[PDB]
């Protein structure tokens, strides 16, 4: 039986092709992983609860997609402002007497500037951006920010002091734009969502094919998006099977590898049958963990020296 | 026959049409930017949805006014040989020749070929063989279907040695 | 945000700060020459940049035959020649903006409907 | 399409397709065995209900009954008007004994 | 609202994985307790305004009388809530001790955050009661109800040994299932036992398979 | 009550700054004492969130655009609402509102990806369900001495085949 299905998943992926990997190298590494990516993507589905509501869908898309300042952050200068209670630069007059309403600080202003549009796409109010670097340090930063209603939106900060402060500024902005999360799981890029359907049965019994949307991905990572809410935690799924093993034990490991591999030589020339590919599948995952058929893999098994 | 060749003529000009309207849109800044995609990728889809759309109904058009007793028309509804595809291919259009879903890109900078005017996107310019086989090809399109099969060739090439691999 | 040489030995300024009265003295540092700057500004980033769409205008550029021809009029001086070309600064999400050029005007205008 | 009814009216059977079918419709106890036969079709609807969630019938499977019937009846001349001498005591017994003597597993145990 | 919520939502669901846990475990939970509801939980468990004690959350659980019929010896399991972030050497002393103390035999542990090696390297200590270890992180989600994870079950002693005689296996034939895995995790089985599977095939439907804990 | 009086204190300043200069200086200073009263009606000096509301309530006063608020607080405006308004994304002003409207439809529009649809015809059938809404491609896989390979995609059920 072996040779069988070795022979009937062989050939017709000699006739077999070659956004997303597919095709031959997309084969070649599911079936000799190789835990690299080149698509990591996973699908989300909604909680049903949810059905259609795209403000909804969005919510949790913002709530999911991980962000830093260089989402938001659209410029950045530095300023020598000697005076530490009031402003050379005319507009942030306002801003000064609404934090004033404790001294010792250098007199070297930084001044960021961002974008409306990339702060409410994702529902981040810049208060709490504001308040979240401010209990980010509590030690070293004023931080004074605008009013969510200006024209213009602004963060003002100077380092606090018990020369040469230009460098020390410019490696602190640095740090400030690169490493201090918003919101999101890391690990997770630009998500978009799209508008499926399923065959879902009929309340009177037969089968309707009734739309919802769905969040999809192009990161991964699994230990932190099944805990987000209004998510089914049930059905989520992802096409790197190696998490799925070790978030889902390897029966579900063998379940989405067998999905994956149906999926990838049915994309074109089906059919083969399934029990040869079940049969692959058993003999590739029989040792309580995923192995490889390499140089080295089922090669390195207690098995006569020589075959 | 005559009327359905000038009725294939005239399809394939429209779709030229077509696609000349929306490259002023597009030159004019306004278009609605599909989601999802960038501008220039938005107006290629556009085009190359419209170029195929005009081979398929050309060749749908010369099938069913093709006779009954043409025997290319009898292998083909008789099983064995031959194509929809192959059958409009050889009479009514060619079509949009392909490398890697993008099509012909630049090589030359500003064009696709040095017979032309820098900065083009009409069909003909960036590859669309509008010709039929019986009619033969311009040069360029002959050039055009020549990339096309040259990569069709290599792709062979490079996948039965991987797979004859992976088979062992 | 640009640069100030030192003109006493071609080196920039540098800023630092006056530690009493508090002013931006853009000081050599090759030499002692110092210089009082005018604006606080500083340090500029640009963390997105949009421009330059209509590079290398050269004085001469109907000499090439390749850029095409066309009949829109100068909106200085009316004459039907001119040629046009797509933008310059190939960035993969430029537009299809076109950017007209007349010989007799010898002035660039474009085409955007906005 | 399954549900029959030998007591009640809606479902009642035309009794012209069986010569003793007349004179069973109000048996108590082929009625038993009717409805006991239709709550196991009904449980196994839920069942493939259940593994294949989306509803598709069409699948692979072993020998082919379609066309064992259809030679069937082109063997043996079902006709318009004869009424079938099949008694429903007799089918119903019949496809459970069909159901056993399926063999893949022999054994003696409980596991196998 | 600010993260109090979340912690309140996340511990709430964390206690459902943790009562199911116990439940399919063989441990008798009425069905109604394990999908208490959260406003329940927080007037259960609300100190002064939004806090949660985990202190006094933790409960004794007791074997059903079905898995006594079958299972001849299971003690009652125990549970436990640390409140510090991180692991007190003397806080887990003083519960394992209590283990003692109380004699129980399986010892739930939860923590917040990470453990320090030394509050955690005579967790393998009193044989033969065992102490096992749990994120709420990892148990914010119940890892089973997940629809490509198929059914599990527990193999007695006694028939893993018929199983063996019928198929005539010798004891390492068997598929195997790591000790780390996840859903041995959630069972809590060790070492030489036998997990019967239930997965929904697609050419018979139903088909049964086994896999040992080596 | 120190944070009681500030809070009476700016309120003060700011409605005296008004253009309006009410000559009822009690009744606005009312205003304000209710006004405060009312805001610390969702703490009162227990949580930060009371400091973040009178950052948000002093700023749009203060903020010019718009001006014409002081004179609608001045004149109306039922400050025990706007405790629980939390609504500053709708106030100061209309125009920056329909910018938040048309901000946020183009957002929404930009999160929903690919829709790419599958030009079809219509003379085969399905393999499965049976009905003509095919959808095909063309590219040629194996080695030269064939043709192309004819993709098939349904479109009534979504089913793929293949034809040779
Ligand atoms: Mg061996
Ligand atoms: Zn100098
Ligand atoms: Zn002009
Ligand atoms: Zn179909």
């Amino acid at each position: 039986v072996g040779v069988l299905a070795a022979q009937s998943i062989g050939e017709p992926a000699t006739q077999m092709t070659l956004k997303v990997t597919s095709g031959v190298p997309r084969l070649k590494e599911i079936l000799n992983v190789a835990k690299n990516m080149k698509t990591p993507s996973l699908t989300v589905y909604l909680e049903p609860g949810h059905a259609a509501d795209q403000e909804q869908a969005k919510l949790i898309r913002s709530a999911i997609e991980h962000t830093t300042l260089k989402s938001v952050t659209i410029a950045s200068e530095i300023y020598y402002d000697p005076d530490p209670r009031s402003t050379v630069i005319p507009e942030d007059e306002e801003i000064i007497q609404l934090h004033f309403s404790f001294d010792q600080q250098s007199p070297w202003l930084l001044r960021l500037e961002l974008d409306r549009a990339a702060m409410n796409d994702k529902d981040l109010t810049m208060g709490q951006v504001g308040e979240r670097i401010k209990q980010t340090f509590k030690n070293d930063l004023f931080v004074i920010w605008s009013e969510d209603n200006d024209e213009k939106l602004i963060i003002r900060c100077r380092v606090v002091r018990p020369a040469e402060e230009d460098h020390m500024l410019k490696k602190i902005e640095n740090t400030m734009l690169e490493n201090i999360t918003l919101r999101g799981v890391e690990n997770i890029e630009r998500v978009v969502m799209m508008k499926y359907d399923r065959k879902v049965p009929s309340p009177t019994g037969e089968y309707v094919k009734e739309p919802e949307w769905v969040l999809e991905t192009d990161g991964v990572n699994l230990s932190e998006v099944m805990t987000v809410p209004g998510i089914d935690p049930t059905r989520i799924y992802t096409n790197s099977f190696i998490d799925i093993m070790e978030v889902l034990g390897i029966e579900a490991g063998r379940a989405a590898l067998y999905k994956e591999v149906y999926n990838v030589i049915a994309s074109d020339g089906s059919y083969v049958n399934y029990r040869h590919m079940a049969l692959l599948v058993d003999v590739m995952t029989t040792q309580g963990g995923l192995t490889s058929v390499t140089r080295h893999g089922f090669n390195r098994s207690n098995t006569g020296a020589l075959m | 026959d005559g009327p359905t060749m000038r009725e294939i003529t005239e399809t394939i000009a429209e779709a030229k049409k077509k696609v000349l309207d929306v490259t002023k849109e597009a030159q004019a800044n306004l278009l609605t930017a599909k989601h999802g995609m960038t501008l220039r990728e938005s107006f290629e889809d556009n085009v190359v949805r419209f170029l195929n759309e005009a081979r398929d109904k050309a060749g749908r058009l010369a099938e069913v006014n093709l006779k009954d007793l043409n025997n290319v028309k009898q292998m083909v509804m008789a099983g064995s040989k031959g194509s929809f595809i192959n059958i409009a291919q050889m009479s009514a259009c060619v079509g949009q020749q392909s490398v890697e879903g993008k099509r012909i890109a630049f090589g030359f900078v500003d064009r696709t070929l040095p017979h032309f005017s820098k900065d083009d996107y009409s069909p003909e310019s960036k590859g669309f063989v509008e010709n039929s086989y019986l009619r033969g090809l311009t040069p360029q399109e002959f050039f055009f279907h020549a990339m096309g099969g040259r990569e069709g060739l290599i792709d062979t090439a490079v996948k039965t040695a991987e797979t004859g691999y992976i088979q062992r | 945000t640009t640069f100030r040489f030192c003109r006493d030995c071609n080196n920039m300024l540098y800023p630092r700060e006056d530690k009493e009265n508090n002013r931006l003295l853009f000081e050599c540092r090759t030499c002692s020459y110092v210089e009082e700057a005018g604006s606080p500004l500083v340090y500029r980033h640009e963390l997105i940049t949009n421009i330059g769409e209509t590079a290398g205008v050269v004085q001469d550029i109907g000499s090439d035959p390749t850029l095409p021809r066309s009949d829109r009029e100068c909106p200085k001086c009316h004459s039907r020649e001119n040629v046009f070309f797509q933008s310059q600064q190939r960035r993969k999400d430029t537009s299809m903006v076109l950017f007209f050029v007349c010989l007799s005007c010898s002035h660039i205008f474009t085409s955007d409907q906005k | 399409r399954y549900r029959v009814d030998l007591l009640n009216t809606d479902h009642t059977l035309d009794p012209s397709l069986l010569e003793s079918g007349s004179e069973i419709l109000g048996d108590l106890k082929l009625q038993v065995l009717l409805d006991e036969e239709y709550k196991q079709l009904v449980k196994d609807r839920k069942f493939l209900r259940e593994v294949f969630v989306d509803g598709e019938a069409n699948w692979p499977l072993p020998v082919n009954i379609r066309r064992i019937i259809q030679n069937a009846q082109q063997t043996f001349h079902i006709d318009h008007t004869k009424p079938s001498d099949l008694t429903i005591k007799d089918i119903v017994l019949g496809v459970k004994d069909l159901q056993e003597n399926l063999l893949v597993l022999r054994g003696k145990n409980e596991i196998i | 609202d600010q993260e109090n919520e979340r912690n309140i939502s996340r511990l709430w669901r964390a206690f459902r994985t943790v009562k199911e846990m116990v439940k399919d475990r063989g441990y008798f939970i009425t069905q109604e307790e394990v999908e208490l509801p959260l406003e329940d939980f927080k007037a259960k468990y609300c100190d002064s305004m939004g806090r949660p004690q985990r202190k006094m959350m933790s409960f004794q659980a007791n074997p059903t009388e079905e898995s006594i019929s079958k299972f001849p010896d299971m003690g009652s399991l125990w549970v436990e809530f640390c409140d510090e972030p991180s692991v007190g050497v003397k806080t887990m002393k003083t519960f394992v001790i209590h283990i003692q103390e109380k004699n129980f035999q399986t010892g739930i542990f939860v923590y917040q955050n990470n453990i320090t090696p030394s509050a955690m390297k005579l967790v393998p200590s009193i044989p033969p009661a065992t102490i096992e270890t749990f994120n709420e992180a990892a148990l914010v989600v119940n890892i089973t109800h997940h629809e490509l994870v198929p059914k599990h079950i527990r193999l007695s002693s006694d028939e893993k040994r018929e199983l063996l005689k019928r198929y005539r296996l010798k004891e390492s034939q068997l598929p195997r299932i790591q000790r780390a895995d996840p859903v041995a995790l959630y069972l809590g089985l060790k070492r030489g036992e036998v997990v019967k599977i239930i997965r929904k095939s697609e050419t018979s439907g139903r088909y049964a398979s086994y896999r040992i804990c080596m | 009550h120190k944070l009681r009086d500030q809070v009476l204190k700016a309120l003060y300043d700011v409605l005296a700054k008004e253009s309006e200069h009410p000559p009822q200086s009690i009744l606005h200073t009312a205003k304000a004492i209710e006004s405060e009263m009312n805001k610390v009606n969702n703490c009162d000096t227990n949580e930060a969130a009371y400091k973040a509301r009178y950052r948000i309530i002093y700023s749009n006063v203060i903020s010019k655009n718009n001006p014409d608020l002081k004179h609608k607080i001045a004149n109306g405006d039922i400050t025990p609402e706007f405790l629980a308004t939390c609504d500053a994304k709708d106030l100061a002003p209309a125009p920056l509102k329909q910018k938040i409207e048309e901000i946020a439809k183009q957002n929404l529009y930009n999160a929903q990806g690919a829709t790419i649809e599958r030009s079809v015809t219509d003379r085969f059938t399905c393999g499965k369900c049976k009905e003509k809404k095919v959808s095909y491609y063309q590219l040629q896989t194996r080695s030269a001495d064939e043709p192309l390979t004819t993709f098939c995609t349904c479109e009534a059920c979504g089913n793929r085949w293949k034809f040779s």
